[PDB]
RNA sequence: GCUAGUAGGUGGGGUAACGGCUCACCUAGGCGACGAUCCCUAGCUGGUCUGAGAGGAUGACCAGCCACACUGGAACUGAGACACGGUCCAGACUCCUACGGGAGGCAGCAGUGGGGAAUAUUGCACAAUGGGCGCAAGCCUGAUGCAGCCAUGCCGCGUGUAU
RNA sequence: CAGAAGAAGCACCGGCUAACUCCGUGCCAGCAGCCGCGGUAAUACGGAGGGUGCAAGCGUUAAUCGGAAUUACUGGGCGUAAAGCGCACGCAGGCGGUUUGUUAAGUCAGAUGUGAAAUCCCCGGGCUCAACCUGGGAACUGCAUCUGAUACUGGCAAGCUUGAGUCUCGUAGAGGGGGGUAGAAUUCCAGGUGUAGCGGUGAAAUGCGUAGAGAUCUGGAGGAAUACCGGUGGCGAAGGCGGCCCCCUGGACGAAGACUGACGCUCAGGUGCGAAAGCGUGGGGAGCAAACAGGAUUAGAUACCCUGGUAGUCCACGCCGUAAACGAUGUCGACUUGGAGGUUGUGCCCUUGAGGCGUGGCUUCCGGAGCUAACGCGUUAAGUCGACCGCCUGGGGAGUACGGCCGCA
RNA sequence: GUACACACCGCCCGUCACACCAUGGGAGUGGGUUGCAAAAGAAGUAGGUAGCUUAACCUUCGGGAGGGCGCUUACCACUUUGUGAUUCAUGACUGGGGUGAAGUCGUAACAAGGUAACCGUAGGGGAACCUGCGGUUGGAUC
RNA sequence: GGGAGAAGGCACGCUGAUAUGUAGGUGAGGUCCCUCGCGGAUGGAGCUGAAAUCAGUCGAAGAUACCAGCUGGCUGCAACU
């Protein structure tokens, strides 16, 4: 583009949309689980991944992953969610925070405990 | 149409050097002559002469050192679509001072070093290296 | 496409002051693709973060400027206000009442409930700096100086040394 | 004073990325920023041992800039990757050959005022150090005013001819608009001769024919298109333009001059032209032929093939405004090795003709340097530069929806 | 020549059936904001003034001037009415789109893809598509 | 072209002033000219006369009587008179 053309119409920056709109630029958001269930991943993976449909304090209704082996979540559980997509799960853009609010930690976890809300064992 | 005789002069020099021409010829002007004087003084060209009265013609004798053109690169800086003026403290350095910038100052057309010595800014006509 | 006090002029009025600030009359003008009008968002700056730079993003703390003070409107007093802890009217809420009628405004400091992923003590003192009044002494000052809580950040140190 | 006495955790270890083995599991449980990992010998899941990185912190999430030259002013692109408007004329706007004088607006130099303090930076000072506090400077890249410089750009005045244009003579051309006419051929009509097939296909059938077809001869009607010439030939802004004749009319080119004196280039918006199909009104209709019908083929055959056939193709006027409207290449100007051709001018010379030597315009193929991801382009550039405009910013959704404008649709 | 590379036993298109998701239309209907035309008129300020009432000044001692209250007019907040605009939500039904999954129907494209492909347009068809007219080569063979 | 008088709304009597009656209309005498008449020009007396604005004023009510559109939304059918 010539300088005259840029004087007439300047260069325009492309606006980037967030991949986590339901957080509304907050580090976490609290929600109430409306459904807790399992779902199968996209090919080439196969599993029964644990997810929950949750309604947030801002009215957004989203799907959140429940990481770790085993969980204590059911309908009406109050949980905290954070950003983070699950690649093989269609439309799962958030992760449940283990060890916050009604979500317990993972039993018998010894490594990466802080990522799953597990206290230090008394050994 | 023709709208930048100075860029035309520079391009004639560039293309003649690329084509290994002994000399290049063009219609003359006082500004072209001043630029030719700077080029000759800095040793980028061998000589120049103006011939004719009503339609003056400027001829520049190009030089080659070891089978290679002396003018390695010549580039218009200020142009009709975008004029470039620099103050004395912001005069450009060409090839870390190994080349020259032709500058039009109120004391005439000279190199960037000469303009710095005179303490003048001006219009940056071209870079030569 | 927008504009009839609209643009300008004359005269009267008005203000501390110039001015369509206001009124009467006259002219038919004025703004706009160098984006008027309308719609959405937004306190502005010194600065801050990032970047080699040019830029991009941003405006918490500190300082300058502006605006607001439950919501809407108004003036009074005064050098100065259309006035956070003044006045009057209206409105929504809360409260008192003998049912006629009355009272109130933490976006001051601390604190409570609520919302939220999340942000502290209903502390000490005017000793210092500054402010109000006073001849002064002095009184007042949640400004301020300090103290309490929090790994929130930056910086320093330790959790031993040698064998 | 006492006694090591009261004081270490968090993430990671397949690649990016520093750090590897065993066991458990067996596309399960699970991991994941991406590439991906998990299927019975998993350095990728989970535990352990060992190791790596940070450390009173360590990880995760959110958010900004960076990397991203991935909006490119510095600092990108558009033949085929996304991208040149279908083609033009042209207002505003941007840009402007050459000489002299003048002006000093841009530009440049100096000075003055201001650019709060704090913050950033430099040299120092004080807290045991550091963070922190602090003295002075630098900086605040800006604005205004004054005084100077005049090369370049702008303004003003006067010129100049090389850009651009006018005149004179001639040349080629399917350039355009209007009218007339000619010959070939198809179809239809009438008549003569004549008799059993014709037509069609891969083979058939539908169809036509003893009510006399097909074939052959003669006469007539009518519409549409112009064989040969004809050519990587010509003309035109593009779309496009093809028998012959007349009338009206546009552009290009060449040779000598004469004339004007920068009158120029580009162009958002605007306006005009714009194949075929399609639309409206009125005509026309031979041949062809969407739709449609029948016959075939086939598993089917809403096709390809066959027999028919209506809009339409044609004319007048109006609308539509799109095409792989393509060189998938915007316009204008300058510059940079060569070869072989086509076409159309013109100068000179000779022994005078398929003659020789030049010099212009347009055009086809090859190829050098250079350029390009490559393919290729290559003086008609996609090379080297300048002026102006149009356009692109991952694939799909989508040139779609909604709104506006235009249109009879 | 190629759109094939576990390499034509390749690749691959669309309707239809199933699942999920966002979105256009939709009898309309509910909110938010706002334009225009009016109605309204608390308090305040300003102008006027029947009526009532007055500490300072002047009186010829009766009053006068001036002031205040009340009343009235102008401006205007709340509020009300009518009709538009815009925006958000929602709506039986309906349009196409994306994703997944592969079930039914075919085989349009890639080789000359078995009728070269594609562009504009028009008509037709369950579907990919077919046909006419002009155009392109980004067509194989010759 | 319409829809449209869409819808909805404001003003309206009388008195005085502007102005002893205004803008406008009409137009005599007088004066000048003339190709002298049922003429032209000027001139304005007299007559007639809206509408508006400002101020005031009466009533419950000023288009006061008679007279004199109800309006809007969805839809079937027929183009229309
Ligand atoms: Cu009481
Ligand atoms: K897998
Ligand atoms: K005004
Ligand atoms: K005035
Ligand atoms: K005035
Ligand atoms: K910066
Ligand atoms: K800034
Ligand atoms: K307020
Ligand atoms: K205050
Ligand atoms: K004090
Ligand atoms: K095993
Ligand atoms: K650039
Ligand atoms: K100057
Ligand atoms: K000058
Ligand atoms: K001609
Ligand atoms: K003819
Ligand atoms: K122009
Ligand atoms: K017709
Ligand atoms: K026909
Ligand atoms: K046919
Ligand atoms: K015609
Ligand atoms: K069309
Ligand atoms: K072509
Ligand atoms: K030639
Ligand atoms: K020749
Ligand atoms: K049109
Ligand atoms: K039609
Ligand atoms: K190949
Ligand atoms: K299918
Ligand atoms: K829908
Ligand atoms: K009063
Ligand atoms: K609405
Ligand atoms: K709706
Ligand atoms: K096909
Ligand atoms: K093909
Ligand atoms: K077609
Ligand atoms: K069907
Ligand atoms: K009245
Ligand atoms: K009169
Ligand atoms: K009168
Ligand atoms: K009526
Ligand atoms: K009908
Ligand atoms: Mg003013
Ligand atoms: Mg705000
Ligand atoms: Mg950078
Ligand atoms: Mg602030
Ligand atoms: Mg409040
Ligand atoms: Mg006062
Ligand atoms: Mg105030
Ligand atoms: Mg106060
Ligand atoms: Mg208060
Ligand atoms: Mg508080
Ligand atoms: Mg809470
Ligand atoms: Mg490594
Ligand atoms: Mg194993
Ligand atoms: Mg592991
Ligand atoms: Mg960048
Ligand atoms: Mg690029
Ligand atoms: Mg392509
Ligand atoms: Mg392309
Ligand atoms: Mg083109
Ligand atoms: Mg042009
Ligand atoms: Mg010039
Ligand atoms: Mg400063
Ligand atoms: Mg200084
Ligand atoms: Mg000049
Ligand atoms: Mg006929
Ligand atoms: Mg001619
Ligand atoms: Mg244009
Ligand atoms: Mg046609
Ligand atoms: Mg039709
Ligand atoms: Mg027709
Ligand atoms: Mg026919
Ligand atoms: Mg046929
Ligand atoms: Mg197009
Ligand atoms: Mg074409
Ligand atoms: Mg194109
Ligand atoms: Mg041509
Ligand atoms: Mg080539
Ligand atoms: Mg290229
Ligand atoms: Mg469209
Ligand atoms: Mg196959
Ligand atoms: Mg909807
Ligand atoms: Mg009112
Ligand atoms: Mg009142
Ligand atoms: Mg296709
Ligand atoms: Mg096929
Ligand atoms: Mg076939
Ligand atoms: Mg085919
Ligand atoms: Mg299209
Ligand atoms: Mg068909
Ligand atoms: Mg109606
Ligand atoms: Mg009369
Ligand atoms: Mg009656
Ligand atoms: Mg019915
Ligand atoms: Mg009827």
């Amino acid at each position: 583009a010539t300088v005259n053309q840029l004087v007439r119409k300047p260069r325009a920056r492309k606006v980037a949309k967030s991949n986590v709109p339901a957080l509304e630029a907050c580090p976490q958001k609290r929600g109430v689980c409306t459904r807790v269930y399992t779902t199968t991943p996209k090919k080439p993976n196969s599993a029964l991944r644990k997810v929950c449909r949750v309604r947030l304090t801002n009215g957004f209704e989203v799907t959140s992953y429940i990481g770790g082996e085993g969980h204590n979540l059911q309908e009406h559980s109050v949980i905290l969610i954070r950003g983070g997509r699950v690649k093989d799960l269609p439309g799962v853009r958030y992760h449940t925070v283990r060890g916050a609010l009604d979500c317990s930690g993972v039993k018998d976890r010894k490594q990466a405990r802080s990522k799953y809300g597990v206290k230090r064992p008394k050994a | 149409s023709m709208q930048d005789p100075i860029a035309d002069m520079l391009t004639r020099i560039r293309n003649g050097q690329a084509a290994n021409k002994a000399a290049v010829t063009m219609p003359s002007s006082k500004l072209k002559v001043a630029i030719a004087n700077v080029l000759k003084e800095e040793g980028f060209i061998e000589d120049f002469k103006v011939e004719g009265d009503t339609k003056p013609e400027l001829e520049l004798t190009l030089k080659y050192f070891q089978g290679k053109a002396v003018v390695e690169s010549i580039q218009r800086v200020s142009r009709p679509g975008l004029r470039i003026y620099k103050r004395k403290d912001e005069l450009p350095k060409v090839m870390a001072g190994l080349g020259i910038a032709v500058v039009s100052t109120s004391k005439g057309v000279m190199t960037d070093r000469a303009a710095r010595q005179a303490g003048l800014g001006g219009e940056i006509i071209c870079y030569v290296a």
